């Protein structure tokens, strides 16, 4: 029929069909569980909640994410979600669909093969697919030569391509992101006086993230400015309707991109960790990477992050070289589009692990075919 | 019919193209390193020296936003693969991807082998 | 019709037409191949590089000379080239042109029946010729006496001619050249911290060779002066933008050619070669070959490689004779250019080995014929 | 009074006095600086770790090694384990003490006289000399004819001695050791979802890497073996009492000398690189280089690399050429053990550079010395 195109993020998940050019369902990758006594009439009577419904109910659910720093924790959650994914949110059978799913690079095997199972045991796919997050957000840019930035909920990696070949060596990963910027400006938030301690609050505090936050052109400036003058306050309202306001914790928040010290790590941040990538590389290629730098990711949206990458990476090229990055406003949905576009080439229709092949190789066929 | 001279074409250019104008392919070719992107004037010269083309394996000229590229490749790597076995050219160090990316020595290798046939 | 001339050389292929002044092709005697895994799809379609663009690509490839000191060891890699040379760069039928091919002095005699075999049975040629690679560049000079002092990438010789007579026994052959300047160069790079090890590298170290690298008058006097002060120190820009300098190996390299020990070899100079192989003439044309020192070869295009030779060898030389080196300005293509001549001549036409007399005596014609 | 020895290897530093059979310190080149806030009261008075104390302490420490690929890249850091070495580890005055000291051939200029300064301006050594690694490992032997291959922590290296003579010609190094063996353990690592990414985790991989890493006799049938059987995976405990398993991955991190492909390199593995430095070497020696393969440095210390090498120099070799490995189990210390017997000759002795010389000649002394 048609394929189906599920990147299962860590923090969203994006799905929908091959030759559409943007997910039709975008839903919080959750499930939420009652904490409460019933003492509401019919509020009681569900078990589970899922979707938006776990997040417009959070106020008396308890909320937990199956895929932690790109991999799969628990994987009756995880089905919770496909189910909900394929039937709810799509209302397809997945028995009628091919099915491509993502994965960040450097993963455990085991989460590739439990999900190979799963899409042909528990969801009877005909065939599926697992590709790269960072090489579909290449596709998503129509290059087929360029390093690859990617910023998700859970992972960032750097992989670079060159006329269509990787460099494995050269690809590189770190679990920082998204999510732990949200814990890290939950921590700085008690400077204030404010206090979030519940997941509920944890996803209160990812909004005022998506909603406040930015990345600084020079930080200690910006220190100095905030330390003089209240320009960069901000106000934010709760859902019960008290007001917050924050002026330094903006970009204190994304600062950890380039400072992963602020909470301890001992890495380099995400300028230096694309410099080394291209280091990694080749002499005679090095010159067409810095100059097709992909951003991609949620994370990758805040205000200022392409300008700081620009000034980072020139501050560490050898000056002769043209530094350029490339931040489309659809970064948000890159690995999906490029997904869907993969999924829709005709050269791709033999890619696909067919469930005959699964029957004979078992849930290891995933590793020779992806 | 145009029989310009542009401002640096060579006389072995020229022919290519004016038989490219001649034969009478859809598009009116008036840059051989231009239109021969896609591959599907190539495709269309396939069939008028008698090679058969499948059409159903060739992406159409309304390209879909995504992935217009990849669909390009792939009808730049059927052209190279009608052009190398039932063509019977020689096509030594030749991809699809030269004439995706337009390298005029293995584009002029093809036409002149098109111009021979 | 017209005949074609094809100076298969160890570094670079020249190509052409009798009659023209000029290689209409000159591409590097190079085959490339992917070194790295393609994850793009339709992109990994092309298994080799052949000419200029194995060059350009070089950077994902694995390039192979065919042709290691003169010898072809690499055949199908040289029916690759011969294919690349005829419908790529040339683009004519070579079932309608007589072919002229080169080759060295003392060379082992299976590599011109092979390339006989070839010609006649994978290209079919109407007719084709062997031609010794110094003795069409006397005819590029117009000279009929003279010793030619033939420097390519693989092999340098030495061929004295007298009144168009060769002297065979005289004929000496060197297994020294650009090649193994371009390796030691490499070597000596390590003494200040340059690195090049990839055959992406060597083509780098080949370019600082050609555009760096001259030939000392004294090499004592040059060292001295280099051991003193900075002022024959240069610099060279890598492609990734890095800065490198050298000041001591410009000189050093190119004085291989004069003491080849500097390379491990037990071998004598350039000049002691040709010096000797005039020794071994008869003493009545000494003299004229004296007079008569022709050079050829981009090995030959060092500056001062002239200078030093004529001084070398008017230092060996019985004082009462007169030294003259010929150092044309197309030294790089005296074989092709006097191929051209050779080949444009009517007296000529009767010398192709025609297909009628190979499909007769086999490869072995060409030990008769040329 | 007595020479010392000091063998300054990229991870590992031996030291002792000549005439001793082994080196009295040995302790890791280190440096390491603490990353932490200090919550103990004076506890944080220390700025810096050196030797074994760097590494017991590497829980709040940052480690830099300041060698690496035998080049000293931090000489402030390598004067403080200099400093540590004679002052604390020997503790003995190098006032009063010639000192030899050792490196790896090809090497940059530079460093030789940089060692060679520190040694007499800050040391103030009365005598010194720099001996090649692979010449030690030949004395140890007790050897004048041979070819050495020595790999430590950073570098690779081959070196053919015939009759006391080396063949300069035919020395040859390769940027390949422990150190990348490590880091390639630390990525393949992942694949079983163990995470290594502080260099204090580094030296928990380089000690697992000691520990259950060993050279197949037969990759091809080991990943078969692996693949097919649980008989090969092996257990250990981390320093938080977490315990890790790995099987395959014990034999795919050594297998990186023998195919450097794994880490992305173009060059051919240690048996090639041994027999091509065999092949560049006068065919009448090569007899006696095949019958004298002597190994040497910890990275040759894996369970099954003489078989291995022994059986893919024996698929190199003429056949009619017997092969033979010498791997004595004092190969971690063959170095230095040479050190000590070359400057305990007496014949050495007058080869020492006194200060007196370098006093006229300058740093650049090192070069006609040694
Ligand atoms: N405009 C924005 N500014 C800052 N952070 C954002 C923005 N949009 C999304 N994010 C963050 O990016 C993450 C979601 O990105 P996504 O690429 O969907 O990750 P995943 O694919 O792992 O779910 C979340 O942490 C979210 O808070
Ligand atoms: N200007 C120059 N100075 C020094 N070396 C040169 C120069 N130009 C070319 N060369 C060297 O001469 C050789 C060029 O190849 P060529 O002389 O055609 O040999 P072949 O005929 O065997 O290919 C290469 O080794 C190249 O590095
Ligand atoms: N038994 C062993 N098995 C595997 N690797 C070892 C063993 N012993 C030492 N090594 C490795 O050898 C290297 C140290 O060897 P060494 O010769 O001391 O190098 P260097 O002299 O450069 O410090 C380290 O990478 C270490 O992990
Ligand atoms: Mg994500
Ligand atoms: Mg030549
Ligand atoms: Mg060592």
């Amino acid at each position: 029929t048609t394929a189906l195109v599920c990147d299962n993020g860590s923090g969203l998940v994006k799905a929908g069909f091959a030759g559409d050019d943007a997910p039709r369902a975008v839903f919080p990758s959750i499930v939420g569980r009652p904490r409460h006594q019933g003492v509401m009439v019919g509020m009681g009577q569900k078990d589970s909640y899922v979707g938006d419904e776990a997040q417009s109910k959070r106020g008396i659910l308890t909320l937990k994410y199956p895929i932690e720093h790109g991999i799969i924790t628990n994987w009756d959650d995880m089905e919770k979600i496909w189910h909900h994914t394929f039937y709810n949110e799509l209302r397809v059978a997945p028995e009628e669909h091919p099915t491509l799913l993502t994965e960040a690079p450097l993963n455990p095997k085991a989460n590739r093969e439990k999900m190979t199972q799963i899409m042909f045991e528990t969801f009877n796919v005909p065939a599926m697919y697992v590709a790269i997050q960072a090489v579909l957000s290449l596709y998503a840019s129509g290059r087929t030569t360029g390093i690859v930035l990617d910023s998700g909920d859970g992972v960032t990696h750097n992989v670079p391509i060159y006329e269509g070949y990787a460099l494995p060596h050269a690809i590189m990963r770190l679990d920082l992101a998204g999510r732990d910027l949200t814990d890290y400006l939950m921590k700085i938030l008690t400077e204030r006086g404010y206090s979030f301690v519940t997941t509920a609050e944890r996803e209160i505090v990812r909004d005022i993230k998506e909603k406040l936050c930015y990345v600084a052109l020079d930080f200690e400036n910006e220190m100095a400015t905030a330390a003089s003058s209240s320009s960069l306050e901000k106000s934010y309202e709760l859902p019960d309707g008290q007001v917050i306001t924050i002026g330094n914790e903006r970009f204190r928040c994304p600062e950890t991109l380039f400072q992963p010290s602020f909470i301890g790590m001992e890495s380099a941040g995400i300028h230096e960790t694309t410099y080394n990538s291209i280091m990694k590389c080749d002499i005679d290629i090095r010159k067409d990477l810095y100059a097709n730098n992909v951003m991609s990711g949620g994370t990758t949206m805040y205000p200022g992050i392409a300008d700081r990458m620009q000034k980072e990476i020139t501050a560490l090229a050898p000056s002769t070289m043209k530094i350029k990055i490339i931040a489309p406003p659809e970064r948000k949905y890159s690995v999906w589009i490029g997904g869907s576009i993969l999924a829709s080439l005709s050269t791709f229709q033999q890619m696909w692990i067919t469930k005959q092949e699964y029957d004979e190789a078992g849930p290891s066929i995933v590793h020779r075919k992806c | 019919i145009d029989w310009t001279l542009l401002e640096g074409e060579t006389r072995e250019e020229r022919t290519f193209r004016n038989w490219m104008n001649s034969l009478g392919v859809n598009p009116h070719v008036n840059h051989l390193y231009a239109d021969l992107q896609d591959a599907l004037v190539i495709l269309q010269l396939y069939e008028r020296i008698k090679v058969p083309v499948d059409w159903s394996k060739v992406n159409k000229p309304p390209y879909p936003k995504l992935g217009a590229n990849m669909k390009k490749l792939e009808n730049c790597n059927y052209a190279v693969e009608l052009g190398k076995h039932p063509a019977k050219f020689s096509l030594v160090g030749i991809g699809g991807q030269d004439l995706n990316d337009g390298n005029q020595t293995l584009t002029l290798a093809l036409v002149w082998q098109l111009m021979r046939r």
